[PDB]
């Protein structure tokens, strides 16, 4: 507190980016007005479910990405926002077992 | 520290005479030091001690971006109280002000806590729905070769005679 | 843990405490005045990792879920996968009952043949 | 469209540390001169214990009768 020296900086500097951190970024998504219960107000069909099990949803079932390439739920999402070496990773959102 | 001793008391006996369970209580405990009175939301609301800068619109994600962008805004208003007058009131209307918006950037996020907890329980029921067929494909797998087996084996023992 | 919530977490409280090392940094230490280089240096590096991390905070918020898959669409699809989760339990039933028939007969006449085997001597 | 939690910032130039507040305080003409005693008052006289008693009571802080009462010879 009382006094920060250039080690101790680089410290702060190195600890502070290892816990934070052309565009491959994901692909963004809209405003959704037709949601299930509330919104749109679906009597429970199977068109949905079918969709939230089987198919590609980008909002439900993962999260989709510039370049292509689909990630679910259970899987680690490898991007770089920045024009630099370092990338992010986001982590599963799920973590099974 | 303590042990309970009255009811270690009352247990050393026999026939029917050692006591029953309590009943399962539906209000206000004790454990502990908290109350932890049942019935509670996971979530308890914001309504409840601070204020609330976003309507019922909630759509999670753009309200999450709003806040991010506030914060940093703010965090450069402080700049520019820092620079003209820092001697005046705002600055402690801003030092909380940030910290009202640092609440709600982490109040919303916990809200995504019962929803990632009820998804997880969705995608262990997909793994688990998939391993038991996987095991079914096996093991018929494994049947339909022992089968077989037999049967060449069986198709060998007529030549043998 | 191990979650992009935690990630946001850590990344939010990244950012409030880059917010208080900045300001305690770059007002404890400057060269004094006229009516150094490395303080320059660390306004710069400062400046960069905050927009690092408000772009890193933006990001993973993207990645989260919508606000489309309501709690009653987990909820719904939570039924559907117990009652499949139930077609699957008997039909593995079925198929280890036929293989455990199969299984008994092939081991008495295994046993059977053992047996006359012994008794020929 | 409005960040949540704008304000209004202070007035554009107020009463800073960032002035010069020397010449706002009208010392400049002061300082412009400045930038012993002792010696600038042995100008009038001699030379500049007992003097350290005089210190010590400044950091502590009948006349006709005395010329009469004042009897002493001269050798």
């Amino acid at each position: 507190l009382s006094r920060n020296e250039i080690i101790q900086s680089y410290l702060s500097r190195q600890s502070s980016l290892l816990s934070s951190s052309a565009r491959q970024l994901h692909v963004l998504v809209p405003q959704s007005p037709p949601t299930d219960l509330p919104g749109l107000t679906r009597e429970v069909t199977q068109d949905d479910l079918d969709r939230i099990q089987a198919s590609q949803w980008p909002g439900v079932n993962g999260c989709q990405d510039t370049q292509g390439n689909w990630y679910d739920w259970t899987q680690c999402i490898s991007l770089d926002p920045h024009g630099d070496d370092g990338r992010l990773n986001i982590l599963p959102y799920v973590c099974l077992d | 520290m303590q042990y309970i001793k009255e009811y270690t008391d009352e247990n050393i006996q026999e026939g029917l005479a050692p006591k029953p369970p309590p009943p399962i209580k539906d209000s206000y405990m004790m454990f502990g030091n908290q109350f932890q009175c049942d019935d509670l939301i996971i979530r308890p609301l914001e309504s409840q001690g601070i204020e609330r800068l976003h309507p019922m619109q909630f759509d999670h994600k753009k309200e999450l971006r709003k806040l991010n962008m506030s914060i940093l805004i703010n965090f450069l208003d402080l700049l520019d109280i820092l620079i003209r007058s820092p001697g005046s009131i705002k600055r402690e209307e801003k030092l909380e002000d940030l910290k009202l918006l640092f609440v709600h950037v982490h109040h919303l996020i916990n809200e995504y806590r019962p929803h990632q907890a009820r998804e997880t329980l969705r995608v262990m029921m997909e793994v688990q729905k998939r391993q038991r067929l996987e095991t079914a494909e096996r093991f018929q797998k494994h049947l339909e070769r022992v089968i077989e087996m037999i049967q060449n084996c069986l198709a060998s023992l007529p030549d043998d005679l | 843990m191990a979650d992009r919530l935690t990630q946001l977490q850590d990344a939010v409280n990244s950012l409030a405490d880059q917010f208080c090392n900045a300001i305690g940094v770059l007002q404890q230490c400057g060269p004094p005045a006229s009516f150094a280089n490395p303080t320059e240096e660390y306004a710069q590096l400062f400046a960069a990792l905050i927009a690092r991390t408000a772009k890193d905070i933006d990001v993973l918020i993207d990645s989260l879920p919508s606000e489309e898959s309501t709690a009653a669409l987990q909820a719904a699809s939570l039924y559907k996968l117990e009652e499949e989760n139930h077609e699957a339990a008997t039909c593995l039933e079925d198929v280890v009952y036929r293989g455990d028939m199969l299984l008994e007969k092939i081991q008495s006449a295994l046993a059977d043949i053992a047996q006359s085997q012994l008794k020929t001597r | 469209g409005p960040f949540y939690l704008m304000r209004e910032l202070p007035g554009s130039t107020e009463l800073t540390g960032s002035t010069n507040l020397i010449t706002h305080y009208n010392l400049e003409q002061a300082y412009n001169k400045f930038c012993d005693l002792p010696g600038m008052i042995d100008l009038p006289g001699s030379h500049d214990l007992r003097s350290l008693i005089e210190k010590p009571p400044i950091l502590s802080s009948g006349t006709m009768l005395a010329g009469f009462r004042l009897h002493t010879g001269p050798l």
